[PDB]
């Protein structure tokens, strides 16, 4: 439930759920956006700062150990998506069901 | 915005309702005219224009670019 | 009557297929029924099939192709050396034409005349290897020269392609004039244009006993023209500009297909027409200069095509090391180096064409390539190391045996300069490595995936490079047989 | 019937199988890598049992033709000298996989692939009898260790360490290669047995020996070029830092014991005083330099240099005591330096300091690691009953059979070696704690307390009963020292 | 022992998966061409071995001829 629209997100910018990013927002590199954050149009997030609350509100600073975990999270989600990708092969066989249904009535 | 999305919805209506036979022609035309070459086309004396089916209406453009 | 042409089928067939392809392309590129179809990939696939068929014709005619050798004597003389040289040049041409198919449709360059000119220049090269006379030598040189002059300026929108084509034209015309002036006096002072009778009038008396100012200077001019042809330092006036400006598939065909045929031609001239031992000196200094200047100049380049050009110049010097030491081992090392350099150049240009899909220009654009496409990064690193001469790869064997040949003749200075130029040469190769594994730029360039033919060729060449040292006997035996077949 | 070829092929199979599987299933990758390393280790131990120590000729030989003329070919084979190096290099690799076991999800499959390639290549180096191809595999380790150092190394100076390491092994390596080619052209073959029984010109052996030493004086940390080891070793990963000081430093000494001592006997005698002076000044200078170091890694990297330099004193003193003590101290160092660098690695992977002054008085907090570190730095002292003493004292005895000055300086090396070793021990494990920058920190878990157990048992087995090791080598060492010495 | 087919087929499968990975595809995208690559690798390795044998014997003949020709200068 990330409501992105005409935004600009830099690398390592993990975004929480129910994020309502407006147009023109610039989430600068290495930033964290807590769940439910809604930032007004034109507002920017300074690097290394995590924000939360209904409006764009500074919460606390970031340390190197916390910062470096964002790429690890991204590659973990990538690994999960790679596991999910192998589930379905190209060119699904659903067309057999359609052809059988067509053969069952007329042609 | 309310007035613009009205004419924005027409292309989605005319696209989601396309028949499969129309979709084959659409994909073939899209792949055929993906990239151009002024050199060879001019050498042959021909100009490759985009097909009418591959022209979006001007009202959904970023503000009007007929050319 | 007709059976006297059994020795020219691998060439008559390629000419006929070239004509058929030209006719088909010109007929069906202007048909209004099909609305001027882009039949460049079609002509390319048909040309690749034709190259494969004439390769099959050439391979199965090993007992043949030596019949009616008296009738064809004045025109050409093909033997075991010529047979293998042609069978390898044609394979290189097939690989080059195969790895450039995506270039036709990715950037919409549907000019089938490119393929027909590749085929016809390949026919000219096949003439050159069999050529056994000065006239046929010059004509076969001129076939490929004119084909490449036409092809280099094919892309008529970029100022690089046109200017590089014009520079190549002027340089090649000057080189051809120099070579032809050289041959004119060797004909004048002895008659006997034929190589067989040129190797018999010069072997009688050494140049040291009495001085002939005509034959010596004609041989010198022929050597100078040939060094211009292979772009050997100091005769490297515009070669980096030629390789940078020319289209990527053209440069892929260059520096592999022309150099092999020209080196076979130089072998034929050097072995027979040179008995004064005066070409040792001209090859010595020029190869040393090529080594030093390639090593010292490729480290200062920031683009990719210029780096490949200077690497080609350096490897030309490394191969030319074999001319200075005239022995069986010297020619063996020379041919092995040519073979390995051809494979590595094909692999490197496959890499370059792969990243050409997104218009790679500099060396910094391929930054953090180990993340987006790790396996292509590994392949490029392996190919670069093979260029460097690292032991556990092909390319080290060629440099090894070239050094062995150099030390066999007592040219101890050649070995030392080879070692030092290798030391500097590996440095900027590893510099290429650092920007492509270790340091990650802020902005990343994304490359779209490759196609099957380039990937297959790249995989085959990569497995050849790494696993060559496990089983190198066939190449060594081919090369030893080829070196001895120059005489018997 | 287990031959030498299967040992070489096992890491190859482990690497090829590992590439087939994807990277998502990380547990499979680490499990299969560890299993392959361990089965290779077991195979190496099996090869030990079926080793004839009575005969002087080489053990299992597998010949694979390389040139079409069978002029030169892969001639594998072990002897009394090469067997223990093979065992050590098979033993160190599973430890290398095990140290970084927690971070395998961060490294990936390239890490285990690189380490198994290193194991394969390092095994191929020690157990082969072709002089030229031994050179090929001798610097073939450039690529995998370059990858290991560069990809997972320091913060931003990782590039410079890779370049210094790669640069020091180019000029000397190819200057050796020139001598390789002269030997090949002069004799005709590079087979070791053939090359041993050849009359080399009296003036020729000087040049060839100098060329060989030039490429071995860089692998063995000699006086001119030894600054790479400290910098390129601190700027290295912990598992890459445990084989760099565990195997690579043995290539120079083993190369001296294989292709330098036999082939050029009178050249060895003529160059004997020069090597003595170089080794003595290296020992003294390194000992004085290492006692004012603050880097947590170089402090023992210089100890490694001192031990390796002391090795050559008895390695070049032609004697059964000298050479036997040379290999015994070589194995002893391969164990003790590995253990010390693992201790430094575990210390660094918790606190991430790479300094010496930060740590202090942690004995009250990590007693197990304190005892293990004490035992390792205690072995580094060369106590009798530990690994280093028997070999090192044998080197001293052998050199004092030949000369009475230089190896007295070698013995003076240990008058300061033990001193700064205990002083270094007392920087860290002694004194009051400083909980201003040591808030939270733990002790060794089950993995790294068990990883030292093989080190402990091997160390004590070296110390109390080294007869079994001396038993298998006295034939080979005596054959080595008497070659070309008819009288 | 390896019979030039346990290596040729393995190299064919390896190069098939290698080309398959360079296009950022799943390794076993098309196993039919994997089998084709195995067969092609086996055939190519067998042909390489046979050609090596023929080439070595022909080279031995050439060296014998060259040595006989060179010997004639002394006698
Ligand atoms: C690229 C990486 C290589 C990595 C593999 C290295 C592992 C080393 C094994 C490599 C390998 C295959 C090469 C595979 C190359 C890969 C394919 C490349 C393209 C991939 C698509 C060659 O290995 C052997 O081949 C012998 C060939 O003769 C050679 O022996 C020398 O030869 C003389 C010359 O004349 C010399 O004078 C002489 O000194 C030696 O006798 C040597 O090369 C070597 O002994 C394995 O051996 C294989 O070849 C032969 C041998 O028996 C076998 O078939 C034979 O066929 C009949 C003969 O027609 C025989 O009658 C028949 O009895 C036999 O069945 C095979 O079953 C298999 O054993
Ligand atoms: C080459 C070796 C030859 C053999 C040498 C053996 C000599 C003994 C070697 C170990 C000596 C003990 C040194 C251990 C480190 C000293 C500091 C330390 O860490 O002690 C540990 C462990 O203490 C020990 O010393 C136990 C180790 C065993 C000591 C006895 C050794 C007996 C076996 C060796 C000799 C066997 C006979 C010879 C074998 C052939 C914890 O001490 P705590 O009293 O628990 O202090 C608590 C910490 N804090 C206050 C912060 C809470
Ligand atoms: C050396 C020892 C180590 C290497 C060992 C090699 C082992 C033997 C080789 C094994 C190869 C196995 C490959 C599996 C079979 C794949 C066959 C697929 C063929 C195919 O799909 O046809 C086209 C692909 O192009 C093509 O595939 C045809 C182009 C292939 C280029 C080959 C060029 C040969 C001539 C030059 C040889 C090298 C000379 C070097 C001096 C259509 O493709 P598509 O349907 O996917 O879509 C269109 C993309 N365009």
């Amino acid at each position: 439930y990330s409501l992105l629209r005409s935004c600009t997100i830099e690398p390592e910018c993990i975004i929480g759920q129910h994020s309502i990013l407006m147009e023109g927002s610039l989430v600068e590199t290495r930033s964290i956006l807590e769940a439910g954050s809604v930032l007004p149009p034109g507002r920017r997030i300074p690097s290394g700062e995590l924000w939360g609350g209904n409006p764009a509100r500074f919460i606390r600073t970031l340390t190197n150990e916390e910062t470096l975990e964002i790429p690890k999270l991204a590659v973990a989600i990538n690994h999960l998506s790679g596991d999910y990708f192998s589930e379905f092969l190209p060119y699904s066989t659903i067309y057999l069901e359609v052809e059988k249904f067509k053969k069952s009535l007329g042609i | 915005s309310a007035k613009n999305y009205i004419n924005l919805a027409q292309i989605h209506a005319s696209e989601n309702s396309k028949s499969f036979e129309q979709i084959e022609v659409e994909r073939a035309l899209r792949k055929k005219y993906a990239r151009k070459d002024e050199d060879y086309d001019s050498m042959l004396g021909i100009t490759r224009e985009t097909p009418p089916e591959l022209i979006l209406p001007d009202n959904v453009l970023p503000g009007g670019k007929p050319v | 009557m007709f059976n006297l042409f059994l020795a020219v089928f691998p060439e008559i067939f390629i000419i006929n297929a070239t004509f058929i392809l030209l006719i088909h392309g010109v007929v069906f590129s202007t048909s209004k029924k099909y609305d001027y179809p882009p039949l460049a990939s079609n002509v390319g696939w048909l040309g690749l099939l034709s190259v494969l068929i004439t390769l099959l014709l050439l391979a199965a005619g090993a007992p043949l192709l030596t019949i009616a050798h008296l009738f064809w004597n004045n025109l050409f003389r093909r033997d075991n050396f010529t047979y293998f040289c042609q069978i390898f040049l044609l394979l290189s041409t097939a690989g080059t034409i195969s790895m450039c198919f995506d270039f036709f449709d990715q950037e919409r360059f549907d000019a089938f005349e490119f393929i027909v000119l590749i085929l016809l220049s390949t026919c000219g090269m096949l003439f050159m290897i069999s050529a056994y006379d000065l006239i046929a030598m010059y004509l076969a040189i001129e076939l490929q020269s004119l084909c490449f002059y036409v092809i280099a300026a094919s892309k008529r929108k970029s100022e690089f392609s046109t200017e590089a084509g014009l520079k190549y034209l002027i340089l090649g015309a000057f080189s051809s004039g120099i070579l032809l002036f050289g041959c004119s006096m060797i004909y004048g002072s002895t008659g006997a244009t034929h190589f067989d009778q040129l190797a018999k009038i010069l072997t009688g008396y050494e140049i040291t006993g009495a001085r002939s100012s005509g034959i010596f200077m004609g041989i010198l001019f022929i050597a100078v023209g040939f060094l211009f042809k292979i772009t050997a330092v100091p005769f490297h006036m515009w070669a980096p500009d030629i390789y940078e400006g020319s289209p990527t598939p053209v440069t892929a065909f260059l520096s592999i297909a022309p150099k092999i045929s020209i080196f076979a031609n130089i072998l034929r001239v050097f072995i027979y027409g040179s008995y004064g031992a005066t070409l040792q000196q001209i090859f010595f200094f020029c190869s040393i200069a090529s080594m030093i200047l390639g090593a010292l100049a490729a480290m200062a380049q920031t683009k990719v095509k210029r780096l490949l050009a200077y690497s080609s110049i350096g490897h030309v010097g490394y191969i030319c090391i074999g001319f200075s030491c005239g022995t069986i081992e010297g020619i063996q090392s020379l041919l092995i180096g040519i073979f390995i350099y051809a494979l590595m150049t094909m692999d490197a240009f496959a890499i370059v064409l792969a990243l050409r899909q997104t218009r790679v220009k500099y060396i910094a654009d391929l930054g953090a390539l180990a993340k987006t496409n790790p396996i292509l990064a590994i392949t490029f690193s392996i190919t670069m190391f093979s260029y460097a001469g690292i032991p556990p790869l092909a390319g080290f064997c060629s440099k090894f045996y070239l050094f062995f040949a150099a030390l066999g003749c007592g040219a101890y200075f050649l070995a030392l300069v080879g070692v030092v130029t290798s030391v500097i040469g590996c440095f900027y190769y590893i510099r290429l490595v650092k920007r492509m594994f270790f340091d990650t730029p802020r902005t990343w360039i994304l490359y779209e995936p490759m196609d099957r033919n380039k990937s297959l060729l790249l995989a085959m060449t990569s497995f050849f490079i790494t696993l060559f040292l496990l089983y190198p006997s066939p190449l060594f035996s081919v090369t030893h047989q080829m070196a001895l077949s120059l005489y018997l | 019937y287990f031959n030498l070829s299967g040992l070489i092929l096992c890491p190859v199979l482990g690497s090829i199988i590992l590439l087939f599987i994807p990277n998502s299933r990380i547990r499979l990758i680490r499990l299969i890598g560890l299993c392959a390393s361990l089965i290779t280790f077991l195979y190496s131990l099996v090869l030990w049992i079926q080793f004839d120590s009575s005969t002087a000729k080489f053990q299992f030989v597998e010949s694979l033709r390389w040139l079409p003329y069978e002029n030169i070919n892969f001639y594998l084979g072990i002897d009394g000298i090469s067997l223990f190096f093979v065992i050590l290099t098979t033993f160190l690799i599973p430890i290398c996989i095990l140290v970084g076991w927690s971070g395998m999800r961060s490294y990936g499959k390239e890490y285990i692939i690189a380490f198994l390639i290193c194991e394969f290549l390092m095994i191929a180096v020690f157990c082969m009898l072709d002089l030229l191809l031994f050179y090929v595999f001798f610097e073939s380790v450039l690529i995998p260790m370059f990858i290991i150092i560069g990809v997972w190394g320091s913060r931003q100076r990782k590039i410079k360490a890779a370049y210094q390491f790669f640069l020091y092994t180019l000029l000397g390596s190819l200057f050796m290669l020139l001598a390789i080619l002269l030997i090949l052209f002069q004799t005709g073959t590079t087979d070791l047995q053939i090359l041993l029984t050849t009359e080399f010109s009296e003036r020729r052996q000087i040049f060839l020996w100098i060329a060989f030493f030039a490429s071995f004086a860089v692998k063995v940390p000699m006086v001119p070029v030894h600054i790479w080891l400290p910098e390129a070793h601190v700027e290295a990963p912990t598992a890459g830092s445990v084989i760099l000081a565990g195997i690579l430093l043995k290539f120079g000494t083993y190369g001296f014991l294989r292709f330098s001592i036999p082939m050029f006997p009178e050249a060895t005698l003529c160059f004997t005083p020069f090597i003595y002076t170089l080794s003595a000044i290296a020992i003294i200078y390194t000992s004085l330099t290492t006692l004012r170091q603050i880097d947590l890694k170089k402090i023992i990297a210089y100890s490694s240099v001192a031990h390796m330099n002391l090795v050559t004193i008895g390695m070049f003193s032609l004697n059964i005591q000298g050479i036997g003590g040379s290999i015994l101290l070589m194995l002893s160092h391969g164990l003790v330096s590995s253990a010390l660098f693992l201790c430094v690695g575990v210390l660094y992977d918790r606190h991430k300091t790479r300094l010496v002054r930060y740590y202090g008085g942690l004995v009250s907090t990590m007693p197990n690691f304190s005892t293990i570190f004490f035992f390792f730095t205690l072995a580094n002292m060369s106590l009798p009953g530990t690994s280093s003493f028997i070999g090192e004292f044998l080197i001293l005895v052998g050199a004092f059979q030949r000369n009475s000055l230089v190896a007295t300086l070698a013995a003076l090396g240990m008058i300061l070696g033990a001193a700064y070793s205990l002083w270094l021990y007392n920087r860290v494990v002694s004194g009051n704690l400083k909980p201003d920058f040591l808030h939270k920190f733990s002790d060794l878990n089950g993995r790294e307390v068990f990883i030292f157990i093989p080190f402990l048992v091997g160390l004590v087995w070296m110390g109390v009963y080294p007869k079994v090791f001396l038993d298998c080598m006295h034939t080979s060492v005596s054959n080595l020292v008497q070659h070309g010495k008819f009288h | 022992p390896i019979s030039a087919t346990m290596v040729g087929a393995l190299l064919g499968l390896g190069t098939q998966m290698y080309s398959n990975a360079l296009r950022k595809l799943p390794y076993m995208r098309h196993p039919w061409e994997h089998v084709v690559g195995m067969g092609l690798g086996a055939v190519f390795a067998n042909q390489l071995v046979k050609w090596d044998v023929k080439l070595k014997e022909d080279l031995d003949v050439m060296l014998a001829k060259a040595r006989a020709a060179n010997e004639r200068r002394y006698f």
